[PDB]
């Protein structure tokens, strides 16, 4: 815990451009917040998914220095509490940390054109609900999962009716222990809710749905000898279920079974496997889950309190995991990585916007070429659906059509499209991952093993109608709903759509960027780890932002700086003094023999390549050395 | 938008199946009639409305003739079938085909000109950038989602047969046979009148037609269940015309269905559809037949028929080698088998490269739809 | 590691049979066929797969035009071969070839063009350290564990003999007679269609191959059993096929593999087995004989039918000397004797010095092989 974060600091930073102080966040805030005011235009922080960081934590500090510059009852302090809810919800356990975000968090702070807070509210864009579903070989799902399990008392658990962890199908990988004790940040996560006044009331109903999802596992369809269709001959587990929320036994077991589908304007049934049944009920789970985790966020924006609305801006912050790297490097770790991906080219095309004016403010005029298009072919890769079909379209074509292998995706996509740069099979010997592509950060290795499954989410409307005439209030207000809807519907689209609709959020307003590393595991100053840094570079886009910048002229000197500086380097070049300090640096670039594409004239500065000013700073060593001699040579002799 | 959607649309003869690709049950279905006003009207501000078409027609019957514009698979006039489509597409989905690409079905071994003209009129009279016209028993196959089958075929239309193996598909072996609910309905208005019952004319040609779609049913024996029409209890069944009359059909209904089997009754020497595919799966290599014996999928309205599968299964398995099973998988949802396969069809991304796009069209001329597309 | 392991295959025409030198039994073993998609496919999300190969083509057959790439010990055609080959160690062993120095088997009296171009591909398609072609009787002599004897070599491809003394070899009188397994194949779907059944297609004549590997067998005297097929009892046989058709062959069973001993059913003047033998031991010195008459191994695939070997002792003893004993060896597992003389020969340390090295080839060149090896 560092002394940092005062009040002298902060008011210290007000007004001042980033380069005038030392680095700090208020800083960058203070930038996000000048242009803002200035520029009228709304704003929007990126942190890079590092742990575990205490991101979060940091970014309280930023809303910390938002209070003080902006007055005129506390801050929202509730934004403490809201941690662990989201937390406690969106993240797992995995294998890079313990508590990861899954899901994007996009926190809105509303400011009047006074520059006041009007309040604030919390979006939630991307989640992983495919996890609830499904987990990694060792990792865990989300913690409330757990949290309920070992946390709850028979008083609540009666209610619920949970069970321990091996009664689930849904939940892998057995309890996976994990305590932790648990039980006690379960309690303490009950607290978190009713301070922010949701009542006990509404917190049974909300646990009650969660048993709900974990419950869509204990359901077993059985195929029938013959025939297609497929049954549910133990109505225990569906019983309960339908005790968990409004659903008729019967109406419920026709329609999962055997939905009925309005082919206008007149209802017929349908035939269902069991393997679609057992997709329907698994997209039930997650969509189930993805819809209350969307209320919890609105009514969560309730229990936040905003002044006049409407007025008039705000300032997003961004906080989502990073680029992930596993070993194995599943499906989602490939969902993660795309969305990385796009908003590693904003970020490249607004340096891109930042550097072509900058030129126009010196008066530089250069052509050069949208750093953002460095990723596209990578992006279209993934993403393009028509002429060469992407990863993503392939798989959701490998889907549908009948019989569907994972071999037999792999082997399309190579024969669709292997002529891609970015694309590489490894081929030969393992190479256990048997598709790999090459992003920003690097080369990755993917498995394909079990896309097609994961890949499915069809809904079955019949069972979703239902479930909007519940009887109990709180899954039937969640409920209350264009795409492909019913059927098709697949993870990778859905996912695809709404990181479409955060790109266009972001993409509205004016972003600014803060990179995240811990230097250890170790939980302690002191100590910092090369290899896991150079991970992280790798992840965060740092390495492409230096690869980007190289590419340009980084190196920027005034020239009143280069010529009071480093005129030592060249006593002859340099005149009597016609001063100006135009003519000086034009003498002093002539004599020192530089190549006119390492250089630019600029208004105020000088362009600099990589590498420039280190061949003429080995020449003011070199020149230094040649005076230390001649000096010291003098005073001896 | 991303994909633009796709269009698909199935006729064959009697109903239009029509809605957006990546969907699974069409938003239109109606019958593809054109029915013309033959009683000269005498009042004024009426219509006029030289013609009428889809369930309007069905509403407004007494005063039409009706005109089936596609027979057998095979449009008869043309000009009626535009008429259809445009009332597809304005009436119901309310879409400028200009924006979505659609996809056709179309029946087997069915005369070049069908799909070429077809086409023509796709891209010089609904201007559309890209198409495509399938075969409606694959179709069929996808939306079952198997592989392998030999897919049994029947609409109002005709009656088709195409075995397909892990994909692939056997041109020597598909068979197409000259059935279908038309000709079932014809029969049935000339069986009722040995009863009493005289339908002479379009209109009521569509009541039994609309009897035919419930009340009849198929023999798992045939003549087991004619000599229990002795005693006369169960295969009775009152019928409510919209007149007011009723109906009461005994043996008359299920020997109906029967003319399938025993085309005889219609006085074809063409063999009945248990015959048909055992002729196309004979066509087929030694090899594959163990699976198209137990792969068999029914699909299109007029197998809709309660009993039709046991039967076909009692048939078959009494003609093949008992040393395989022989499965029959017909689902219910049948009906709209095709349409829903042309939903999955245009869906597909790679599908999405094999239109036949305007462009093409515009070089290359109409006949190239044979060229590209089976 | 130590040794490297080495990789084996026998390619004989029909079966690849290959695994790591130093084991007892070989790892895969296939069929050498590459089948060809000959029907045109249509649906969307197939394949494609230009061609398959091994068993998977036997897996999907009917579609499927097979091609035997290898007939009579010749490779017919190097891509397939190739093919082949690439699905052995990809598809199934596992091996990155350069990892491992591969013997290859190779026929007797074979044209220099096999082996040449063998080596060819070796090099300069799997690129390898090393790698050798060695004769397939040898191997299976050794892989009988016997110093001399004069080894029947009958594969798919070709009939080959080769006396062995001591080691040492003699070329004049190895003997190579154009009979195999195929040519049986193909007498055998001739001598059905007698019966009625008529196998027109490459696809089933692997199922009268199939046949054959179990319900032929060679009679003990070929009249006899001929003449009691009058009453037919037990030389019946009920085979079923994959169709559920239901085959039954009577004496038209061990009148197939008659041939071996009778060419003239075939048509060729080219002697039997035996007399082939006998013309081998004859080439040979006259003091070798006596031990070449009591060590005859028979090796390959269509030396499995049962009561060969008694049909053999019964005609070489008949026709040689009977002051010497005739002792025939036959071992079951006679059909994988070659693989496992490779596997013993590249076990052997040695050996790991007569490798021709890759080094060797780049100086030298193909024509090489001869210079250096057998
Ligand atoms: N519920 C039903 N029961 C029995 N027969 C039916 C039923 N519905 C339709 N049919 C028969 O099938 C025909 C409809 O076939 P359809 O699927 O429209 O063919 P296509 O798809 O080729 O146009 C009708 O004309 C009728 O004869
Ligand atoms: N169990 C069996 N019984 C009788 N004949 C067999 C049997 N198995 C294989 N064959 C015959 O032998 C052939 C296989 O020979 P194979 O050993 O593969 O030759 P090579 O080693 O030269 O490739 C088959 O094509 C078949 O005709
Ligand atoms: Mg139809
Ligand atoms: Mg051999």
């Amino acid at each position: 815990q560092l002394p940092i974060y005062t009040e002298a600091i902060v008011e210290m930073y007000r007004g001042k451009k980033r380069h005038e102080v030392p680095p700090h966040v208020y800083a960058v805030t203070e930038g996000a917040y000048r242009s803002m005011l200035q520029d009228r235009e709304d704003q929007s922080i990126l942190c890079t998914g590092e742990s575990g960081a205490g991101k979060t934590e940091n970014t309280k500090k930023v809303i910390q220095y938002l209070a003080h510059v902006a007055s005129s009852g506390e801050l929202e302090r509730q934004l403490l509490q809201a941690n662990p809810i989201l937390e406690a919800f969106g993240n797992a356990k995995t294998v890079k940390n313990d508590n990861s975000s899954r899901f994007g968090k996009f926190i809105r702070i509303n400011f009047d054109v006074a520059g006041y807070i009007v309040g604030a509210n919390i979006e939630t864009y991307l989640l992983e609900k495919s996890r609830a579903i499904r987990q990694a070989k060792d990792e865990c799902s989300f913690h409330i999962f757990y949290q309920l399990l070992g946390g709850a008392g028979e008083q609540l658990k009666a209610d619920l009716l949970l069970e321990p962890c091996s009664h689930y199908r849904f939940l892998t990988n057995g309890p996976s222990s994990s305590p932790g004790q648990e039980r006690e940040l379960f309690q303490e996560t009950l607290e978190s809710l009713r301070v922010l006044g949701f009542s006990h009331e509404e917190i049974i109903s909300m646990l009650r749905m969660v048993s709900a999802v974990l419950q869509f596992g204990n359901i077993a369809l059985k195929r029938e000898r013959n025939t297609d269709q497929a049954t549910m001959p133990d109505n225990t587990a569906a019983q309960k279920l339908c005790r968990l929320l409004g659903l008729g036994v019967t109406d419920f077991s026709r329609a999962l079974l055997t939905p009925r589908i309005k082919v206008g304007r007149d209802y017929v049934q349908k035939a269902q496997t069991k393997e679609q049944a057992d997709f329907a009920l698994e997209a039930l789970a997650k969509a189930t889950y993805e819809r209350l985790f969307r209320w919890l966020v609105l009514r969560l924006n309730r229990a936040l309190d905003r002044s006049p609305r409407q007025g008039a801006s705000f300032l997003g912050i961004l906080d989502i995991a990073g680029f992930e790297i596993f070993q194995l490097n599943s499906f989602e770790q490939l969902c993660i990585n795309y969305t990385n991906e796009k908003l590693q080219q904003l970020f490249n095309h607004t340096m891109f916007v930042l550097e072509q004016e900058e030129y126009q403010r010196e008066g530089i005029p250069w052509t050069f070429l949208d750093f953002g298009l460095d990723l596209q072919p990578c992006i279209d890769l993934i993403e393009r659906p028509a002429n060469p079909p992407g990863l993503l379209a392939l798989l959701d074509e490998e889907c549908w059509f009948p019989k569907a292998t994972d071999k037999s995706f792999v082997e399309k996509v190579a024969q669709e499209q292997g002529g891609h740069p970015k694309f590489q099979r490894p081929r030969h010997l393992r190479d256990q991952a048997d598709f790999s592509v090459l992003h920003y950060a690097g080369k990755v290795d993917y498995k394909a093993n079990e896309w097609l499954m994961k890949n499915m989410d069809p809904l079955n409307d019949n069972v979703a109608a239902l479930l909007h005439q519940s009887t109990d209030r709180l899954t039937a207000e969640i409920w209350k709903d264009r795409p492909r809807r019913g059927m098709f519907r697949t993870v990778g689209q859905l996912y695809k759509e709404s990181l479409s609709r955060l790109m266009a959020t972001l993409s509205n307003t004016n972003p600014s960027f803060v990179r995240c590393i811990v230097p250890n595991h170790e939980k302690r100053a002191g100590k910092l780890e090369p290899r896991l840094v150079l991970d992280q570079l790798r992840c965060n886009g740092v390495l492409e932002g230096i690869r980007i910048c190289r590419q340009g002229f980084p190196n920027r000197i005034l020239f009143q700086e280069f010529r009071q500086r480093y005129e030592i380097l060249t006593p002859n070049a340099i005149p009597k003094g016609f001063m100006d300090g135009k003519q000086a640096c034009e003498k002093m670039i002539q004599a020192l023999e530089l190549d006119p594409n390492l250089y630019r004239v600029g208004q105020s500065k000088i362009f600099f390549r990589a590498g420039v000013l280190a061949q003429l700073e080995e020449e003011r060593a070199s020149e230094q050395t040649k005076s230390d001699y001649l000096k010291r040579a003098n005073e001896l002799v | 938008e991303e994909e633009i959607a796709a269009l698909v649309i199935d006729n064959g003869s009697g109903m239009c199946k029509a809605g957006f690709a990546g969907d699974d049950a069409p938003r239109a279905v109606f019958p593809s009639i054109v029915g013309r006003p033959r009683h000269q009207g005498v009042m004024v501000g009426m219509g006029q409305k030289d013609s009428y078409v889809g369930d309007e027609a069905q509403s407004k019957r007494g005063i039409l003739t009706l005109k089936y514009p596609i027979e057998h698979g095979i449009v008869t006039n043309w000009d009626d079938m535009e008429k259809i489509w445009h009332h597809t597409f304005y009436n119901e989905l309310r879409v400028a085909p200009e924006e979505h690409p659609v996809l056709l079905t179309e029946a087997p071994l069915n005369p070049k000109a069908n799909r070429e003209k077809m086409t023509q009129i796709m891209f010089e009279t609904f201007n559309t950038p890209a198409m495509y016209v399938a075969i409606q028993a694959v179709l069929s196959l996808y939306a079952s989602g198997r592989t392998t089958g030999i897919v049994m075929d029947s609409g109002d239309g005709v009656t088709h047969t195409v075995p397909i193996y892990e994909g692939y598909a056997l041109p020597h072996a598909i068979l197409r046979l000259d059935l279908a609910g038309r000709d079932l309905t014809d029969y049935l208005m000339k069986i009722l009148t040995e009863r009493g019952y005289s339908f002479t004319t379009t209109a009521e040609r569509e009541i039994v037609r609309d009897i035919k779609e419930k009340l009849c049913y198929v023999a798992l024996d045939f003549e087991q269940e004619m000599a229990t029409a002795a005693s006369s209890s169960s295969l009775e069944k009152s019928y409510e015309l919209p007149d007011g009359q009723v109906i009461t059909i005994g043996n008359e209904r299920f020997r109906c269905p029967e003319a399938l089997f025993q085309p005889s009754f219609l006085g074809m020497e063409s063999c009945g559809i248990h015959e048909t595919t055992f002729n196309s799966i004979m066509k087929c290599d030694v090899d594959i037949r163990k699976d198209l014996y137990a792969n068999t999928v029914l699909s299109g309205g007029t197998t809709m028929y309660p009993g039709i599968a046991d039967r076909m299964q009692k048939e078959i398995t009494a003609l093949a080698p008992s040393t395989m099973k022989i499965k029959i998988i017909a689902p219910p949802e049948r009906k709209y088998s095709v349409w829903i396969g042309g939903s999955i069809l245009a869906s597909l991304s790679t599908f999405q490269q094999m239109w036949i796009s305007k462009q093409e069209y515009d070089e290359s001329g109409p006949s190239i739809v044979h060229r590209k597309c089976f």
